[PDB]
RNA sequence: ACCUCGAUGUUGGAUCAGGACAUCCCGAUGGUGCAGCCGCUAUUAAAGGUUCGUUUGUUCAACGAUUAAAGUCCUACGUGAU
RNA sequence: CCUACUUCACAAAGCGCCUUCCCCCGUAAAUGAUAUCAUCUCAACUUAGUAUUAUACCCACACCCAAGAACAGGGUU
């Protein structure tokens, strides 16, 4: 179908290569990230009725891996689709204007230059941090009499309500 | 033609006082279902406890079991009547 | 506290009771004797 | 003493006429007989009892 | 507009309107007079 | 009676389906209706430990009627437990944003306050509008009446009441009206 | 506003509201507001005709018309 | 939110208490009980 | 009843105004002598919001209620008649007599709607037992129509 | 002088702050002895913010330099099993 | 987040870089009755006036790991 104005299309699944320089016509830097689309094609088509959200949905799979990793289910959908495993499979909402029969590949060239797009990714973990890295709290002084409190947290809440409020800010996995 | 309830449900209730006045009688026999107010014959764990609570229409809770100690005190033989 | 006080004192409830039944009933005249001749 | 049709000008409950009394009163004999007639053929089963006993 | 537990009309053209669930002196020559319940 | 124990302990302790008409209903009373019936309160072998509810199906529950401002003045509290969390949404906000609360709430409250509440609400179904689910619908077994009558408007009026209500006064002649 | 007439049978009944438009209407103030505007009350079913300055003509038949009607119609046709 | 300061029922800032048509049905129906008692101690 | 009708011509513009038909009191009232039509046709605490038949006959087309030298209502029934007829504008009894001229606007059902829909705020601090604050239903002014049940109406909720 | 003296650790600060609005700043609005710029006053608004230093244990105060502003409070005058 | 710079060096960081998107109501006005004027309206009503936030995110032995206290998670073609 022709774009059409409140249209939707699909993403892709791409592979954070790493970064670098790229400079504009007015001498400013810019730092660029590379995404590459390893493997890309849409899986699976589901419309607004079946969903039952407010858009229909298209499956994404990207960075095709090894089958004999994968659950039996997984490995019978992929074989029933017609291409090996990927290693991770999104949801992108759509319009029906912009559905895709299952199994095409999707290309970098999808996107253009110029063009405004959103990115979504697990965060570096970190592990479990205190709450000094974890929440950007001051901490305490090194010295002046301070007996082993530099990176606790303070007082974690107040002493009338004798509890700690849910979403307190603690040391916990970032 | 005053009926104190109506009749189209249960018996068909009469009411009625003996001569005296000293004893009140109560005349109600079953009404029977009309043939044409009838119709003809016809011709895991977790996933499990939401599939029997949509089932019953019950709450997750009765469908996990219960410890030794609970169990354990269950009478096995209770007293029956009739 | 004081018998007179600069606040209304709190009645004690048997003579709330007392009070409420006690209250003035006005005569009712019937019919309204705004719209009769 | 009219009143026009309203939602208050009539009470809500439905207006009962309760038989006229030598009617009813013959009524209730036919009834009494009926069920006399009953008791003498037999025509009853089990039998249930409000009884005062003790308290 | 002044809060004012009692509205007063302070000159012949100041007028009372209920608006919003509350009265209103308005007055159109002397805006001052302007008062809220 | 003359039945077997098994089929009549099934009789006795089965579960009918009822049916209510929320049209311009009172959210309130048809509250203490669907509360009566999931606590089964409606039968004479009700106990609070037979388990003894039925199930109630109330329709068009989007289009149930507030008394005087309630839409306005009646405010629903709920705190999500973190700080600053507390909102309290109005009965037409809250009515707006899901059709089924403020009827779903109702029941909740007027339900006894201990562990059968929540099975007497998984026992309870609403609905926003007149559609409801097929397999719903063969279940009822009873529509019960509605709690308040809806008066009836001058479009719905009749010509004959019209001609019946007399004319209470004579305008003048020489009026714009 | 140029110019007003306003025609009546006080002798017939009805004729009320146009008296008082034609009180209304001369009272000293109007005419003080506009001295070239000329009124022309004659007499003789009541009418009153309003020639405006641009040459618009505006007829009130006062038979069943109140003072308060006419004058509200004669200040919005003077608004225009 | 809504606290009654002290104890409910003695301070000088008590909880308000309220009759109820029963309470005052209650009393009105005691006072015709004392006032027929007057009576029949009348003679 | 009449009714002004104008009509451009030209640069001639005529008004005039005609008396069209006009309704009659029923014959025979019940209870002649009444000094205005409720208490005359025995209707002093037996009408309600709901009972359009007898507020209609009050009422100008676009809604609005007609002034007591008009109609002839005793103060008490007049002002009680504008509070019924406000409750059935809002409870929407009235479709016929709207204002004359529309955004949609949420539709919400009501009745026995004292106050005006937007002039109310949310009451957020119910106070306590003792001091709730209450909504307000119905009139007061209605509180001494005849009530056919043992307990009186609650005008507060 | 009602709980606590077979212990409820109690100034100021650090840390983290939850809350109220009787709002210091940012938003909207009425009045003004509102020409404009600054202001003053009142209604609504608590989403967000509300500085760094010299002396002083100071909370505060003064002073220096700023800021859109450098708010008033409650929280065991919040928080020493941090 | 690590392409640069910096601490530093298979990485973690800032002193470095990148992205950050909607309201809220106090009043100001139209038309208009009660009270044929007028009146912003706890009159019916028309606007500034919007929330019902919207969208976004997530949705299937053993060894190594940018995953991690353990567990868990990802890869092993
Ligand atoms: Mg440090
Ligand atoms: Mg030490
Ligand atoms: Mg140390
Ligand atoms: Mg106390
Ligand atoms: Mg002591
Ligand atoms: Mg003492
Ligand atoms: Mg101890
Ligand atoms: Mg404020
Ligand atoms: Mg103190
Ligand atoms: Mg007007
Ligand atoms: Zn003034
Ligand atoms: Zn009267």
């Amino acid at each position: 179908h022709p774009w059409e104005p409140g249209s939707f299309r699909v993403g892709l699944i791409a592979l954070k290569l790493g970064m670098m320089p790229l400079w504009t016509k007015d001498g400013q830097k810019h730092v660029v990230t590379l995404l590459q689309v390893q493997d890309c094609h849409v899986l699976k088509y589901t419309s607004k009725e079946n969903c039952n959200g407010k858009m229909a949905t298209l499956s994404v799979g990207g960075k095709t891996v090894s089958r004999f990793r994968k659950a039996t289910s997984i490995l019978e959908f992929y074989r029933e689709l017609g291409l090996p495993p990927k290693q991770t499979v999104k949801i992108f909402n759509i319009t029906d204007n912009a559905a895709i029969k299952p199994g095409t590949p999707l290309y970098a060239a999808h996107f253009r230059p110029g063009q405004y797009v959103d990115v979504t990714a697990k965060t570096i973990g970190k592990g479990f941090q205190g709450v000094m890295k974890r929440w950007g709290f001051k901490g305490q002084p090194a010295t002046h009499g301070q007996t082993k409190t530099h990176r606790r947290p303070g007082a974690v809440a107040t002493g009338d309500i004798g509890r700690v409020w849910p979403g307190t800010k603690m040391p916990g996995k970032m | 033609t005053y009926s104190p309830l109506p009749d189209d449900y249960n018996c068909n209730v009469e009411l009625a006082l003996t001569s005296d006045g000293r004893t009140i009688v109560c005349y109600h026999p079953s009404v029977d279902i009309p043939y044409e107010h009838t119709k003809p014959i016809p011709r895991e764990e977790g996933p499990m406890i939401e599939q029997l609570s949509k089932m019953f229409f019950t709450t997750k809770h009765r469908w996990y079991p219960h410890g030794r100690y609970h169990r354990c005190r269950k009478n096995l033989n209770p007293p029956k009547d009739r | 506290s004081k018998a007179v006080t600069r606040h209304r004192r709190v009645m004690h409830f048997q003579r709330q009771k007392l009070m409420a039944v006690t209250e003035y009933i006005p005569p009712k005249p019937a019919i309204h004797p705004s719209c009769l001749p | 003493g009219y009143v026009p049709k309203t939602s208050l000008s009539s009470p809500p409950w439905p207006e009962v006429v309760l038989p006229d009394p030598v009617e009813e009163t013959r009524h209730h004999a036919e009834v009494v007989k009926k069920v006399n007639e009953m008791i003498v053929t037999g025509q009853y089963g089990r039998l249930f009892a409000v009884v005062h006993f003790a308290s | 507009f002044k809060n004012k537990t009692v509205l007063k009309k302070r000159c012949k053209d100041c007028y009372l309107v209920k608006r919003r669930g509350r009265w209103y002196v308005y007055c159109k020559t002397h805006p001052r007079h302007k008062q809220r319940q | 009676s003359s039945f077997s124990r098994a089929p009549q302990q099934w009789a006795t302790f089965a579960r009918i389906w009822y049916l209510l008409d929320g049209k311009m209903q009172p959210p309130g009373k048809l509250a203490a209706m669907a509360s009566i019936r999931l606590q089964g309160l409606h039968k004479p072998v009700y106990h609070a430990l037979s388990d003894c509810g039925d199930h109630v199906v109330i329709m068009n529950t989007r289009h149930i009627a507030f008394s005087g401002n309630k839409w306005e003045q009646k405010v629903y509290s709920s705190h999500t437990g973190y700080p600053g969390g507390f909102r309290q949404v109005t009965a037409a906000q809250l009515h707006l944003r899901d059709p089924v609360a403020i009827v779903k709430l109702a029941i909740y409250g007027m339900l006894p306050k201990n562990l059968h509440r929540r099975t007497m609400m998984e026992r309870l179904h609403l609905f926003p509008d007149e559609y409801i689910p097929e397999d719903i619908l063969k279940n009822l077994v009873e529509e019960l009446p509605q709690p308040r009558k809806i008066p009836k408007r001058l479009d719905e009026y009749t010509q004959e009441e019209i001609d019946a209500f007399p004319r209470l006064w004579t305008p003048p002649e020489d009026y714009r009206l | 506003v140029k110019q007003v007439r306003v025609q009546f049978c006080p002798f017939e009944k009805n004729v009320e509201s146009t008296r008082t438009f034609l009180q209304t209407v001369s009272s000293e103030k109007v005419r003080s507001t506009n001295l070239n505007c000329s009124v022309i009350a004659d007499v003789r079913e009541p009418c009153v005709d309003v020639l405006f300055g641009d040459g618009h003509r505006l007829i009130m038949r006062g038979a069943h018309l109140t003072a308060l009607e006419m004058l509200t119609a004669f200040a919005s046709h003077i608004r225009a | 939110r809504g606290r009654i300061p002290g104890r409910q029922w003695i301070g000088k800032h008590r909880r308000p208490r309220f009759v109820s048509l029963r309470a005052k049905q209650n009393m009105i129906r005691r006072l015709e009980i004392e006032a027929e008692n007057h009576y029949w101690l009348s003679m | 009843f009449r009714e002004v009708v104008e009509t451009q011509e030209g640069k001639t513009t005529i008004i005039e105004g005609r008396i069209t038909a006009t309704p009659k009191e029923s014959p025979n009232p019940p209870n002649p002598s009444g000094q205005c039509p409720i208490c005359r046709w025995n209707l002093k605490h037996k009408y309600n919001y709901d009972d359009v038949l007898l507020l209609s006959q009050f009422i100008r087309p676009h809604g609005g209620m007609l002034p007591r030298k008009i109609t002839g209502l005793c103060q008490e029934e007049h002002r009680k008649i504008e509070e019924c007829v406000k409750m059935a504008h809002r409870a929407g009894l009235l479709p016929n007599h709207r204002p004359r001229l529309p955004k949609s606007k949420p539709q919400l059902n009501r009745y026995l709607t004292r106050w005006a829909p937007g002039s109310v705020k949310p009451i957020y601090k119910k106070g306590p037992r003792w001091n709730r604050v209450r909504m307000p239903v119905g009139s007061p002014l209605l509180r001494d129509n005849v009530c056919y049940s043992r307990t009186p109406w609650k005008l507060y909720h």
